[PDB]
């Protein structure tokens, strides 16, 4: 398992050695819900949200991207002593999280 | 330290520069000594020449290099050097004289040749020249001069001077014998130069090693010795 | 007045070897050329020195 | 000639601690004018005018040249210019076209910034300076204005008969003029104040 | 060394090794010498054919930039033709600017300069030759100049440039060069290219002789070595 | 890795020189200005506050570049010369041509592009320094503006300098006003953004600087306004602060 | 072989620099362009106004001529020195040929000037890629693209910057033969396409229109709502 | 290995080729000028290597004019260099403008000049800082420029060894107001302080600024003064 | 090391022609084959999307009216080269009255397809095809990056340029006639080729002696198509 | 090995192997042999292919009407050289009226190909030039290299395996210089069936020759002025 392919032996991709090279692309913004379904399958939530808004925020998507929302907004629950996760923590979580990290690099550059 | 090679002329840390420090001992790899004498009206040079061979000549070997009617100099370092700084010298003395009416002072000349190894020296890609020069001159309401110039462009000037290998002990000499307040009546100046040699490399020699460059405030023209007064001068000092 | 480099080690090996080269002169008097080739002998690359850019 | 093109005069009188300096202003072809408002006197800077006279075209180029680099010269040293250092910098503006000279005859006219000394200098086409004390006069018309400020200077003035004086010679040597007339502008400047007047010319 | 990249830095010590690499590449060059009489200099140089390929009055190392100085040039070949169109260019500019004969010790000045700004700059290499300037004049007689790769130029009466630099001039210092005139001296030079390098590394060698002086009136050629042809008969003479 | 010379990329792609000029940008001298109608500012802190020097030079970051417009820099000292002389010349050129002043936006541009010819071409050093702009227009009025190394150049009403200053900007967002052109209340906000900005003890006077910009009837004046009414601005801060000392 | 430098290829046949300046435009700013047929219409997206500045400068559309319209991605300098040669350009063909410049000559301009620009010894190449829409013979709708390697590649409709595969891959889906012009339906594609954003914030949306005639026109953030109201309603009608 | 040479910046911090050529200007010559009320007196120390050198050949206190004194605290060879850039500079000066030219200028175009050759990247900067003074408009002046390009103004400044240490009496002992005799004083003793004790009217060289000109003084005068003042 | 183009290889050779070479591979098939009734050539445009229009891609481009090209690499490169020779055509007409023929053509694009040169720039990524008719008929030309050009008699290029080669000549010999080698052509790249062939995917140019004007076949590529 | 890289660095052996490689390029050309009868110089070359449908390259070019050259190396250098040549023969065909010696012409190839073997930023050329030209004092086959160190000769052979043609040339260069045309371009096509190896014969369409007399002016031939000269010839001693 790799993050990069391109820096690698050739006499080592050929077959005989590895013979199902798999990709593992940022597969699509519809299991995006079946993340945030699997990893608020077992905590206490509200309605409150649509994960719509979480799909039009961000273009590259990742179980470390859904999974870190998960977790800040535990963070900022506990930050608020409440159950039952509301839409505001989502809100700052979301924020908190693209920024920290994701943006690239300091102004401007490009933008 | 170096560290960083020192290929280039740039700042090393603490916080000097080797090339130029390097191109302090291209003269040490001429192996020659070179003594100027200032202590009258009267300017002495002295320097050997190293032939071992009887196929090689005898006249063109001389260092002592006639720059103008009344400015002389010798030469140190590696040869190629020396002759291309002469002839620099040469073609400024003439544009001075074009330029400004009348014979250049021995002063503006070092200051000229200092210029231009320090353009060298500021500007990169040229190798910096290694080769030391020692002039000599009159000028007129002050006497007599001697001056030197570096391949590092620090031009000075002074009484009794000397460059090439052997002169840390040729220095630690003048420094013990231009002590006392002596007259020098020129053949003083003479047997101090030839003795200094003589006790410098210690060898009390032939007079067809040494070339004398005189100039003396009788005659302002450069002078260069023969074999007979050399002779004469050096029985002189035989006591 | 000639730089750097001495370590303190050294002064007493210059000493010895000025004081041997006046035991080969027969004597027991410290003169410069004593010096002169202690200094010679015992320093021991590099120098020049200098006198440039001070 | 062609300093009798567009026509022109400038004059400028010293007074006793202040300073005159009075142009015309016709503009217009060798005969046909046409407008009645062309500006030949510029500021440069407080208490510091220049007169042109000569070519139109020499004296706006010239003019918008020296703002150039009067605006550049005060903007690296924020004191204000000398009169004196005006005037080395127009001969050198001028003396630059050596060969290939403008056509053009300025004047300068101006106060001390430290004291109240008044000034005078005028200059040729190829950058003469010539300071002195009385007046000096340029353009097409000379010798007229020459006589006239002969006749009537005094060298200790108050402003009032500094005024009337540049006044009567202005007007009677501009109504002796042909190519050159059709009104009078006049600043007089001086320590407190700038007073600028235009008189009842001949239209003729 | 290593250290010994460009021809601008210095080393260590204080010397230029792209100098030192230029020497010693004319060392492994064919040997070349020469030597002056009392009215002339006579050059000489152990020329080799390759195999069987050659044609005997190819590409010969002795020149002729002037009418009375020619080279006698050893080393890297082509930078040798270069270095003497250098030359020519230099005597036909005295020739036209001054109206004479240019005199010796100030055309091996300015090609002594040219070699040395050739060995300043970092953007080019110092040249791989090494050669010979004669002359003859009528008030001036002969001279005799060398001028090494770095731009050390001087003058001999004898000199050798190739393998045997040491031992040529090991017995051309044992001739009486002043009492002779160039004629002896031309089988002289004969026996000196013929002691040297008969059969050993090589198969086979070729002598060519350049000539100027008195008896040329002041001309520099060829000598036309098969006229009397004093090699062979005095070679074969040598070997014992 | 990929560091060598300014140019060519690294591969992300990203740069090098404009991420490291930033760096160089950040410990320098801290700037601002104001959103004000009726006239804008200028604030400076005094690099360098050691007592041997003579201040006869009355300006030291302000530069009153053309008649109407100052500029406050940060970064590298003498390449700031190099370009305020330049631009002076850029804009003597304008008035020049046109005989009318400049308009400050292609100023701007001319300036941003001269950095950027530096940004483009190999192998130069691009000018590590960001600059403010203050002026006047026919065509806005008040203006603010800040320069990059980049060549990017942004339309502020409340600017940004580097480390010391996104405090600085912090403040000025939590602390933002809009509607208030009095020039006073703006000054006494800046008096307060450095009063906790910069670690001066209780604001000495001798660490700051303050410069203006006022329309007057025709003229546009630049204020570079002297010590006295700062002084009196620091206690009228400081009486401020016992105002707020009140709640206690 | 190496990542620097512009001039040497790769052992297998590549420029690492031309492939990696493409990823400075890959993540940046997005801005889509469709033509109509008669009304061309495009916009950016992020437009992301930081709450205290004024955003009017910071206008990623232009115009050369009243008759063509830009748009880039990548970093905004070299889109500004390069639009800013290119009204020059524009205008210096005015001087010459009197017509309208068509967009084809103009594209040929910039992305040979690129090209030509990249070639050269060590010149950071543009890391844009420009947008060029016009309309000029007889209203003939035309827009066509730019590479840092400077390829003009004629399309129909255009997503570039952030993610632009996938809003490429609704215009595949959108992109139907009966779009234009019915001009409405093309604006209602526009508002889709930035509704099909990679993040369609509703006020960070800014979109420019040309009808072929007209001038560049501006939108207002009222009607862009009613395009969003009647796009949920569409919507809520596929319900 | 880095920085090397002169086209790049630092990963975060400023140029190791100006930091290095600041150092070489520290490990220079010590000196020391000082702006009183109606003068600025400047002042070095020079030490011949042996007692061979002479001393009415090479001079360290250099006028530019005949009012503006310009001392340094470096390397001698570049010294000669900006110094005649510096005399040609004023020059055209005085060509343009008919009138000797102000420190305050000369300190902008020298810093020009200094400031481009520090512009990339082939050429090193000076191993050169220099102390401009002179007495125009009656207000005397004094201003410290760097290799860097950049430039100062100080009341009292020192440059060479143990600089702090004189910068520290500088900053004790010297004040305000004083005369030029006072700035001679206490210029002699700052520049005693840290010296070699064998002080004569050689080692030291001495150039004044009055408002009738700039004046450097002899040997004379300098034993006149300097024999136990204080 | 081989690190720039102004050093050798122990053995050969550049070490930078060769990774020129190397990229003559990455681009799209072509295949011109000389017949002495007139010179046919094919191409693949390899179109990416739907919104790429196909006629906007350019492969064969006109020098003359009876000289046609087809580029194969990096395309501004060759946009170059075709620019110097649509100047250099024009002047030879200019100066002579008469057309340039394509020999002289290629001649005139290989002066300076190595010029490369960055002191006293890179060399060029394209390797070109031309056909045209001189006076001794129709004439088609092979060049490469490095210049060595030679006559070719039916050359194939770029990716999968080795069996395309193989297949070719396994059908060709020297008498064959026009729709013959259009055939057989576009067989060899339906064969190379990934996707289905139809009227977007290829283009033919045909040039012939009494048919100079339009080297082009415009829909009726269509018809040949359906005849397979 | 870091100082085998440039032209300008000197070994510390002294050879500079910027120049051998040089040499090793030239020697991956093709086959040629050029050689002179008191009367007439000939110079024969070999073509090669890319494939069996492609044409052969030619390597005889002319250049003059006395002087025609053969070639192996590079190509872009080879008509650089071309272009410079034919220049500098109607510069002095402009300028004297007169038609060149070949000695000073080849000794101005060797001063412009000096140049870039000394400074840095140009190579050496890969050059393998065979020149025949006619002076007052008649034919003249000279050689060339990259080191500008161009050989005379009366039989040269450079390019790929031509040894054994220097051999054939060493046991017939008694037999060169009497004969007419005809043998002698057999003898040159005797040492091109040597250049090969033996499983395969000299065809038509492979070989190139070129004849420039004494009062004939240089002209290239291929095929057909040379079924007439392969004709005349016996099998290979098997």
């Amino acid at each position: 398992a790799t993050n990069r392919i391109e820096t690698l032996d050739p006499a080592l991709i050929r077959p005989g050695r590895i013979d199902r090279k798999i990709e593992f692309p940022l597969p699509d913004e519809k299991t995006k819900k079946r993340i945030f379904q699997i990893h608020t399958s077992r905590m206490t939530l509200a309605d409150d949200v649509t994960l719509d808004d979480l799909i039009m925020a961000k273009d590259d998507l990742s179980g470390a991207d859904i999974k870190a929302i998960c977790t800040e907004a535990g963070l900022m629950a506990l930050r608020e002593r409440r159950m039952k996760v509301t839409n505001e923590d989502f809100k700052k979580s979301k924020e908190n999280v693209l920024y920290k990290k994701q943006e690239g690099t300091p102004e401007g550059l490009y933008l | 330290s170096a560290g960083f090679d020192r290929h280039i002329t740039i700042f090393s840390p603490e916080g000097r520069l080797y090339q130029v420090e390097y191109a302090f001992k291209a003269i040490n790899q001429g192996g020659l000594t070179s003594v100027a004498v200032r202590g009258k009206d009267c300017a002495v040079i002295v320097t050997q020449k190293k032939v071992p061979d009887k196929l090689l000549d005898s006249s063109t070997v001389t260092h002592l290099f006639k720059i103008t009617e009344n400015i002389g100099c010798v030469m140190t370092g590696m040869t190629a050097d020396s002759r291309s700084q002469v002839q620099r010298a040469r073609y400024e003395a003439a544009n001075w004289k074009y330029k400004y009416g009348y014979e250049i002072p021995v002063d503006m000349l070092c200051k000229r040749i200092a210029d231009i190894s320090q353009v060298y020296t500021q500007n990169a890609e040229m190798r910096p020249l290694g080769c030391c020069m020692i002039l000599i001159g009159i000028d007129e309401e002050q006497g007599p001069q001697v001056y030197k110039c570096d391949p590092a462009g620090y031009y000075c000037g002074f009484k009794a001077t000397a460059a090439g290998v052997k002169q840390t002990e040729s220095t630690s000499f003048l420094e013990k014998k231009v002590k006392k307040k002596f007259d020098w009546t020129f053949e003083q100046t003479v047997e101090t130069a030839i003795t200094c040699l003589s006790t410098v490399l210690s060898i009390d020699f032939k007079p067809s090693e040494i070339e004398v460059g005189v100039v003396t405030v009788e005659n302002p023209k450069f002078r260069i010795l023969t074999e007979a007064e050399i002779d004469a001068h050096l029985v002189a000092l035989a006591e | 007045a000639r730089p750097d480099k001495i370590s303190g080690a050294d002064i007493n090996s210059i000493c010895q070897e000025s004081g041997m080269l006046a035991v080969r002169e027969n004597r027991y008097i410290v003169l410069a050329k004593d010096f002169e080739k202690a200094y010679k002998t015992v320093i021991k690359k590099d120098e020049q020195e200098h006198e440039f850019y001070k | 000639s062609i300093m009798s093109y567009n026509g022109g005069a400038v004059m400028a009188m010293k007074g006793k601690n202040c300073v005159a300096i009075a142009a015309d202003r016709r503009f217009g072809i060798q005969a046909q004018m046409v407008t009645t408002d062309f500006q030949k006197i510029f500021p440069m800077g407080d208490r510091l005018y220049i007169g042109l006279a000569g070519l139109a075209t020499d004296v706006q180029t010239v003019a918008q040249r020296l703002k150039f680099r009067l605006n550049l010269y005060e903007l690296k040293e924020g004191r204000q210019i000398k009169p004196y250092t005006l005037m080395s910098m127009v001969a050198n503006l001028l003396y630059e076209k050596r060969f290939g000279p403008y056509y053009t005859e300025p004047v300068i006219a101006g106060l001390d910034p430290k004291t109240f000394k008044p000034f005078i200098c005028s200059l040729d086409l190829i950058g003469c300076p010539m300071v002195t004390d009385d007046f000096v006069v340029s353009g097409t018309c000379a010798e007229q204005m020459y006589g006239m400020c002969e006749s009537l200077w005094e060298p200790n003035m108050d402003p009032d008969h500094l005024f009337e004086t540049i006044s009567q010679a202005m007007l009677n040597a501009v109504d002796r003029d042909a190519v050159s007339g059709m009104g009078v502008i006049v600043h007089i400047i001086e320590k407190d104040k700038i007073t600028t007047r235009t008189l009842k010319a001949r239209m003729d | 060394t290593g250290y010994d990249l460009s021809a601008s830095t210095f080393s260590p010590d204080g010397r230029v090794f792209q100098v030192e690499y230029a020497m010693k590449a004319v060392e492994n060059s064919s040997t070349a010498i020469g030597i002056r009489c009392k009215d002339g200099v006579v050059f000489g140089v152990e020329k080799l054919v390759l195999s069987k390929l050659y044609e005997e009055g190819s590409n010969k190392r002795l020149f002729n930039v002037d009418r009375h100085v020619g080279m006698a040039v050893a080393g890297l070949l082509a930078d040798a033709r270069s270095l003497a169109d250098i030359a020519r260019e230099e005597a036909s500019n005295f020739r036209s600017n001054f109206g004479y004969n240019i005199p010796l010790k100030h055309l091996a000045d300015r090609v002594a300069m040219y070699v040395h700004a050739y060995t300043l700059y970092s953007a080019v290499r110092p040249f791989g030759c090494s050669f010979m300037l004669g002359s003859y004049s009528v008030n001036d007689g002969a001279q005799l100049y060398m001028i090494d790769p770095s731009g050390v130029s001087y003058g001999y009466w004898g000199c050798a440039i190739g393998k045997a630099r040491q031992a040529a001039k090991t017995e051309i210092e044992k001739l009486q060069m002043k009492e002779m005139t160039c004629r002896d001296i031309v089988k002289e030079v004969a026996k000196i290219i013929y002691i040297v390098h008969d059969e050993v590394k090589d198969k086979a060698f070729e002598l060519e002789l350049s000539w100027v002086g008195e008896l040329t009136n002041g001309r520099h050629e060829i000598v036309p070595k098969d006229i009397r042809e004093e090699a062979e008969k005095y070679a074969k003479e040598s070997l014992k | 890795r990929y560091d060598s010379r300014t140019t060519i990329f690294s591969p992300e792609g990203r740069l090098y020189q404009v991420e490291y000029a930033m760096e160089a940008i950040g410990h320098a001298g801290t700037c601002l200005g104001i959103l004000a109608n009726d006239g804008v500012l200028l604030a400076a802190e005094r690099r360098n506050i050691h007592k041997l020097l003579d201040e006869v030079f009355f300006s030291e970051k302000i530069y009153k570049l053309n008649e109407d417009m100052a500029c406050s820099v940060a970064g590298i000292t003498s390449d700031a010369n190099v370009l305020t002389n330049e631009l002076r010349l850029i804009a003597q050129r304008y008035l020049l041509q046109y005989q009318e002043p400049i308009p400050c936006e292609q100023l701007v541009t001319a300036l941003c592009d001269i950095k950027q010819a530096y940004t483009q071409f190999g192998g130069k050093r691009p000018f590590g320094v960001s600059l403010l702009y203050i002026g006047w227009d026919k065509h806005y009025g008040f203006q603010l503006y800040q320069s990059d190394p980049s060549g990017n150049y942004g339309g502020w009403k409340a600017t940004c300098i580097g480390n010391n200053s996104a405090a600085a900007v912090s403040m000025l967002k939590q602390d933002y006003k809009e509607g208030e052109m009095t020039l006073k209340s703006a000054l006494a906000l800046a008096i307060k953004v450095l009063n906790k900005t910069m670690d001066v003890s209780k604001l000495s006077a001798e660490k700051v600087e303050i410069a203006t910009l006022t329309r007057e009837n025709g003229k546009t004046v630049i204020r570079v306004l002297k010590q006295k009414e700062v002084e009196q601005l620091i206690k009228k801060h400081e009486e401020e602060e016992a105002k707020a000392e009140r709640e206690k | 072989s190496y990542d620097r430098a512009i001039t040497v290829f790769s052992p297998d046949g590549h420029l690492f620099q031309v492939e990696y300046a493409q990823e400075a435009v890959k993540k940046g700013s997005t801005a889509v362009g469709v033509r109509g047929r008669d009304i061309v219409v495009l916009g950016v997206e992020k437009k992301s106004v930081a709450k205290l500045q004024d955003e009017r400068t910071v206008r990623k559309i232009c115009a050369l001529d009243d008759n063509v319209c830009m748009a880039f991605a990548g970093l905004t300098a070299d889109a500004r020195i390069v639009i800013n040669r290119a009204r020059v350009e524009c205008q210096s063909h005015r001087l010459t040929v009197e017509d309208p410049v068509t967009v084809e000559y103009i594209t040929r301009y910039i992305a040979s000037l690129k090209q030509r620009y990249t070639q050269s010894n060590g010149r950071r190449p543009f890391g844009i890629s420009a947008l060029i829409v016009g309309f000029d013979f007889d209203g003939t709708p035309r827009l066509y693209q730019t590479d840092p390697s400077g390829t003009y590649h004629a399309w129909k409709a255009n997503a570039i910057g952030r993610g632009a595969k996938s809003v490429r891959e609704f215009l595949e889906k959108n992109y139907t033969d009966e779009a234009i012009e019915t001009d409405d339906l093309t604006i209602k594609l526009v508002i889709k396409a930035l509704l099909e954003v990679v993040q369609s914030g509703g006020k960070n949306i800014e979109l420019a229109v040309m009808r072929r005639d007209q001038s560049l026109k501006i939108l207002n953030p009222e009607e862009i709502e009613k395009y969003v109201a009647e796009i949920e309603k569409e919507k809520e009608e596929n319900e | 290995g880095y920085s090397f040479s002169l086209t790049t910046f630092s990963p975060s911090g400023k140029l190791v080729q100006i930091e290095y050529a600041l150092a070489a200007v520290a490990g220079g010559a010590p000196s020391v000028g000082i702006k009183a009320a109606n003068g600025v007196v400047l002042a070095t120390e020079k030490k011949q290597k042996s007692i061979l050198y002479d001393e009415r050949s090479v001079h360290k206190v250099e006028p530019i004019t005949k009012h503006i004194g310009l001392v340094y605290s470096g390397m001698g060879p570049d010294y000669r260099v900006l110094v005649h850039r510096a005399r040609k500079l004023a020059q055209q000066y005085y060509l343009v403008y008919q009138e000797p030219i102000p420190t305050a200028q000369l300190v902008q175009r020298v810093a020009s000049v200094m400031q481009e050759y520090t512009q990339s990247g082939g050429v090193r900067p000076f191993g050169v800082s220099l102390l401009i003074c002179g007495w125009n408009e009656g207000r005397p002046y004094l201003f410290q420029s760097d290799p860097s390009g950049a430039y100062f103004a100080w009341k009292a400044t020192a440059m060479g060894k143990n600089y702090v240490n004189g910068k520290t009496f500088l900053e004790k002992r010297y004040n305000e107001d004083l005369e030029l005799e006072d700035a001679i004083h206490t210029a002699i003793l700052t520049l005693k302080e840290s010296f070699e004790g064998q002080m004569t009217e050689d080692n030291i060289e001495v150039g004044i600024c009055n408002e009738a000109g700039f004046r450097r003084l002899t040997p004379t005068e300098v034993k006149d003064y300097l024999a136990a003042i204080a | 090391y081989d690190r720039g183009v102004n050093t050798f290889s122990p053995e050969g050779r550049l070490f930078q022609v060769e990774y020129a070479i190397e990229a003559i591979k990455l681009g799209s098939t072509a295949i011109g084959i000389q017949t002495s009734e007139g010179v046919c050539l094919a191409v693949e445009k390899r179109i990416t999307s739907p919104l790429m229009e196909p006629s906007s891609i350019e492969k064969i481009v006109e020098i003359d009216a009876h000289i046609g090209c087809a580029m194969s690499g990096l395309i501004a490169d060759a946009k170059t080269l075709i620019d110097k020779a649509r100047v250099e055509t024009q002047n030879h007409w200019f100066t002579y009255n008469e057309t340039m023929t394509v020999e002289s053509v290629t001649q005139a694009v290989s002066n300076l397809a190595l010029q490369f040169g960055e002191e006293d720039s890179r060399p060029f990524g394209v390797a070109l095809l031309f056909g045209g008719v001189d006076e001794k008929g129709p004439q088609l030309f092979h060049m490469d990056p490095s210049g060595t050009f030679v006559q070719c008699d039916a050359r194939a290029i770029g990716s999968a340029s080795e069996g395309a080669q193989s297949s070719l000549q396994e059908v060709y010999h020297k008498s064959m006639t026009l729709k013959e080698a259009i055939k057989s052509s576009l067989i060899i790249l339906k064969q190379v080729m990934e996707e289905k062939l139809n009227a977007t995917n290829i283009e033919l140019a045909t040039v012939q002696p009494g048919q100079n004007f339009h080297m082009f076949t415009k829909e009726e590529l269509e018809e040949v198509i359906k005849d397979i | 090995n870091q100082y085998d890289n440039d032209v300008t660095v000197w070994s510390p052996q002294g050879r500079i192997h910027q120049i051998e490689y040089a040499m090793e390029a030239v020697k991956q050309g093709s086959a040629t042999v050029g050689l002179k009868s008191k009367t007439h110089a000939v110079l024969v070359a070999l073509k090669r292919a890319q494939s069996e449908l492609a044409a052969h390259q030619k390597k005889i070019l002319h250049v003059d009407n006395h002087i025609g050259i053969s070639i192996a190396g590079l190509t872009a250098d080879a008509r650089l050289l071309c272009n410079f040549m034919r220049q500098e023969c109607l510069d002095s065909r402009f300028v004297f009226d007169r038609p060149l010696p070949v000695s000073r012409l080849v000794s101005l190839i060797g001063s412009k190909t000096q140049i870039p073997t000394q400074r840095y930023g140009r190579r050496p050329y890969g050059v393998g030039l065979l020149i025949a030209g006619y002076d007052d004092m008649g034919p003249h086959i000279f050689q060339t290299c990259p080191s500008a160190n161009y050989f005379d000769c009366r039989a040269m052979s450079i390019g790929a395996r031509s040894q054994s043609a220097r051999t054939y040339l060493e046991r017939h260069m008694s037999e060169f210089m009497e004969c007419n045309l005809n043998e002698l371009v057999k003898h040159g096509l005797r040492a091109l069936r040597e250049t090969l190896p033996a499983e395969q014969d000299l065809t038509t369409k492979n070989v190139s020759i070129g004849i420039v007399g004494k009062d004939l002016e240089f002209t290239i031939y291929d095929d057909d002025d040379v079924s007439p000269f392969l004709e005349g010839l016996e099998e290979r001693p098997q």
